[PDB]
């Protein structure tokens, strides 16, 4: 029994009788083991000796001696010694423990070997004694029926061989269990595995299991394609479809991939498409026609500005230069958007004629957010203002080729010929200082229209531009080039850009270098630490902004902790406040993904001596929350409404513009404090200039679109980070120290609309559902869970977080397909029975095609 | 599943670390508000 | 399954706050040096 006298008796002869001696003691291993412990080092010198055959059982004996001592990593050596009397299937927990510690031991090494090989798990490169146990935890899991710990480990494990071989085994194909199987490994996967070549093959392999498309999720298929950005999975996709005939399935995955896809998928979607056969009715819609005419069309039918309680904003005063009347301008110039409606600018003259030469700038780059989406007269607008035709100045006439870039961002291929023209005629030199102007207007244009599409032609076109190191458009060239190196972009451009930064030495040049090399770097995380070291090395006060938003545009989407100690030490070391502005709002790009710690990260960094710090905090903190819920950082940004500061409180305005859209009507006690504060701060002249001056945006954010459209940013929907709404955001953060980059925050608007239409061709119909809703659409600006039905939920505006409650009625012609898909911008549900009167009403929405 | 409830143990007690982020914050904004 | 994923999203919070504190400290070492001048 006693196991004391028994491991001495080891070194004698007849290793026959050792035998007998080793089966008393595994009773007491559990027991003694705190005392036999001084005989411990002859159990180990056995198990090397040739001529001791019991190992076997020798293993077990010293497998729970470490173990017990406090050793877990010996404890793993000593059991998988003999590879027999382990028994990973007996439930205690000395074999539990020895398990998970062989993993946590397995993953350390499987994130590093993985760089040199992917095999590594069919091969010798990771000692077996690793595998071991790992390979058997996971069949034990699978005879367990239990997929959240055998596709958790798996994901931490960076082995291809679990989740291909097991989901074989595990197909119920309903059909919805394959689906939430995968979404249990894209959603975890994400935020667990840290190397982007191992999460490629996992939506890869998946790609395969649903290639077949029996009534699966083309969603899950969609996020591949997006995140992959492979063009050989875009266009097989539709090669499914013409096997299996389906008029509303084949529809939902053509406009749902249209939006999500950059310039250079589309072309393959178009131009490769058409090579191997298409669909005449999907051809238009890859197009982004459709997709525009949605946007145009719903925001028509239900519009209200409510100009009562604008017109006592803009009649307050004349003065105040264009600050004012810029304020006025940009605000309603969002209301409008979409609609197409030039009441200001038309019937309103006075507010025209006051402005200054680099205000009308304002005035008519506010058509552009508000005829945005117009692919047909949205020349006719800036036609009067066009090259050729003159203007009433040269001041005015550099806003009319940016209207152009506003309004055909990622359409303008055809005025990509047509705006770079104009920039050969000026890029000889300029003798004027309105010239620049309108080169200014024309390079932001182009930038824009070829934003997403890498072109060489504009690249050295606006290349030209720096050479001249023009104090007005030298941001604009710069800008131009950065949105056609979105993504991994060039990386010679990446050198020579910088290099021309530290040569030449300007404010409007260099500042606009460093925003347009962070734009060039796209996703590319530690791909672009070499040029973030040169930045944060560098003492230079605008190459430290740059080093910002650069860290910015990488590190978005997934959070990364790399990224958070590096925009930390730069907003607390550095004196310059313009960088810790930066520092503090690049970090609400990488938190875009957990709203939930942005504002407690605020609130940490709300309490400090400098002004700046605080302003960049707030409207960083209405970034990543505009779309998303907690609605407590509303009383976050309340102590910075009453900062004497005045540019503090305009970016407060313009935060809570953002969180409080559709809010109103008994969602959020707040919204009573915040109409009251749009009125008072513009007629009290005790408040600061800049507060009244950012509440008039702020009045304009909330009623953009007419009270209908959003801000939505890393949604369900999209599945990725939106490229035109993250780049928008960036602009604004300059709005005082050159000129109000505003316009570009248009991109960032979408309506909130649930629409059926057809499985074919457009129709807009009206019909009705009459689902629980909250009451938003009929609750406009003046002079629980019951199941009740709402009045209308077709269109109207509504709200998209809680309109999750709102389900289908399936007494129409159509039928429920996802259960409230809940996307506003696909919208096209299902139509069982085509051909069948809808009560269909045509729209505008021939003039904007 | 005792794996992820074990390691989770720790942000408790890490959570009990964070305390100490308040005393030396507000003794900050003294010495910012004296300034 | 939320707790294998909310498991890793706390470790941002003690990731930033571990060296937030010692920011803190630095703070106070200039609001030192300024209370130097002040008298």
């Amino acid at each position: 029994t006693t196991a004391a006298p028994l491991l001495a008796l080891l070194r004698e002869n007849q290793d026959s009788v050792k035998t007998y001696a080793l089966e008393s003691i595994n009773n007491v291993v559990d027991q003694l083991w705190s005392e036999i412990s001084n005989e411990l080092p002859d159990i180990e010198a056995l198990y090397d000796d040739d001529t001791f055959s019991d190992r076997e059982m020798a293993a077990l004996i010293a497998s729970k001696v470490y173990y017990n001592l406090g050793e877990y990593e010996s404890a793993v050596k000593y059991a998988l010694a003999a590879k027999d009397r382990f028994d990973i299937d007996e439930k205690s927990q000395f074999v539990e423990t020895i398990v998970s510690k062989s993993i946590e031991m397995y993953v350390q090494e499987a994130s590093k070997q993985y760089t040199k090989d992917e095999q590594f798990y069919t091969k010798d490169i990771i000692d077996p004694k690793l595998t071991s146990i790992f390979e058997r935890m996971i069949e034990k899991c699978l005879k367990a029926s239990e997929l959240k710990l055998a596709l958790g480990i798996a994901l931490e494990g960076y082995r291809l061989d679990i989740i291909e071989s097991a989901l074989k085994s595990k197909l119920d194909q309903s059909t919805s269990e394959n689906v939430k199987i995968i979404n249990y490994l894209l959603t975890l996967a994400i935020t667990t595995v840290t190397n982007s070549k191992f999460r490629s093959s996992i939506l890869r392999k998946s790609f395969d299991f649903l290639m077949n498309m029996p009534n699966c999720d083309y969603l899950t298929l969609n996020k591949v394609v997006v995140n992959l950005n492979d063009a050989g999975l875009a266009l097989q996709l539709f090669k499914k479809l013409k096997e299996e005939n389906d008029e509303g399935l084949s529809a939902q995955i053509a406009f749902d991939l249209v939006s999500s896809a950059s310039q250079q998928l589309l072309e393959i979607l178009v131009t490769e498409l058409t090579a191997q056969g298409y669909d005449p009715a999907l051809l238009n819609i890859l197009s982004g026609l459709p997709t525009c005419d949605y946007y145009n069309t719903f925001l028509l039918n239900n519009k209200n500005i409510d100009i009562g309680l604008l017109n006592k904003s803009k009649s307050s005063l004349d003065g105040k230069f264009s600050l004012f009347h810029t304020a006025v301008s940009v605000a309603n110039g969002f209301m409008h958007a979409g609609t197409t409606d030039n009441s200001f600018i038309k019937a309103n003259l006075p507010w025209l004629g006051k402005a200054q030469n680099w205000a009308k700038f304002t005035a008519t780059a506010s058509l552009g957010v508000i005829h945005k989406g117009n692919l047909l007269e949205g020349k006719k607008v800036m036609a009067p203002y066009l090259p050729g035709s003159r203007a009433s100045s040269r001041f005015i006439k550099g806003g009319s080729l940016y209207g152009l870039g506003l309004i055909y961002a990622g359409f303008g291929r055809d005025t990509t010929d047509y705006l770079k023209n104009i920039i050969v005629e000026n890029s000889g030199t300029s003798g004027d200082e309105d010239v620049d102007v309108l080169l200014h207007g024309a390079s932001l244009g182009i930038g824009l229209a070829a934003m997403g599409s890498a072109n060489i032609e504009v690249y050295e076109a606006l290349k030209e531009v720096l050479y001249n190191d023009s104090a007005t458009s030298g941001e604009a060239a710069a800008l131009g080039m950065g949105l056609c190196m979105l993504g991994t972009g060039k990386p010679e451009a990446i050198h020579d850009m910088f290099t021309y930064s530290q040569e030449t030495q300007h404010g409007n040049i260099t500042r606009g270098l460093a925003v347009g090399l962070a734009l060039i770097n796209y996703g590319r995380q530690e791909l672009a630490d070499d040029l973030i070291t040169k930045m944060l090395a560098s003492d230079e006060s605008l190459l430290r902004y740059g080093g910002a938003f650069t860290i910015a545009l990488a590190y978005a989407g997934t959070g990364n902790n790399s990224a958070v100690k590096r925009l930390l030490h730069v907003a607390v070391s550095d004196s310059n406040d313009d960088v810790r502005r930066a520092a503090v709002i690049a970090l609400g790009f990488v938190l875009l993904r957990d709203y939930t710690t942005v504002p407690r990260i605020v609130q940490l960094l709300s309490k400090s001596h400098n002004a700046h710090v605080r302003c960049g905090t707030a409207f960083a903190l209405g970034i990543a929350c505009a779309g998303k819920g907690l609605q407590s950082a509303i009383d976050v940004l309340d102590p910075l409404t009453k900062d004497p500061v005045d540019f503090v409180r305009q970016a407060a305005m313009i935060a809570l513009s953002m969180i409080l859209i559709q809010q109103t009507e008994k969602l959020n006690p707040q919204v009573a404090d915040i109409n009251k504060n749009f009125l008072s701060v513009i007629t009290n002249k005790h408040q600061e200039g800049l507060a009244k001056f950012g509440a008039c945006v702020a009045q304009g954010i909330m009623n953009a679109g007419g009270r209908n459209v959003t801000i939505q940013l890393e949604n369900a929907d999209t599945g990725t980070l939106d490229t035109k709404s993250v780049v928008g955001l960036v602009m604004f953060s300059q709005f005082w120290y050159w000129f109000p980059l505003a316009h570009f925050l248009s991109l960032s608007f979408t309506p909130t609309t649930v629409i059926g239409i057809r499985g074919s061709d457009q129709a807009i119909p009206k019909f009705q559902m009459n689902c629980y809703a909250k009451e938003d659409a009929f609750s406009y600006p003046r002079m629980k869970y019951s199941s009740k039905p709402y009045k209308v939920d077709n269109m109207t505006r509504i709200l998209p977080q809680q309109s999750r409650y709102i389900s289908f009625i399936k007494d129409d012609r159509f039928v429920p397909v996802r259960k409230f898909k809940g996307n506003n911008g696909v919208v096209v549900l299902r139509d069982r029975e085509p051909k069948e009167p809808v009560a269909l009403i045509e729209t505008v929405r021939q003039m904007k095609d | 599943e005792q794996k992820i409830q074990e390691t989770e143990l720790k942000i408790r007690s890490k959570t009990e670390n964070v305390r100490r982020l308040e005393a030396q914050r507000n003794a900050l904004n003294d010495k910012v508000r004296f300034i | 399954y939320f707790k294998l994923k909310k498991l890793e999203k706390e470790y941002e919070l003690l990731t930033l706050q571990e060296d937030y504190i010692k920011d803190e400290q630095r703070h106070l070492k200039r609001e030192l040096k300024r209370a130097q001048e002040e008298v």
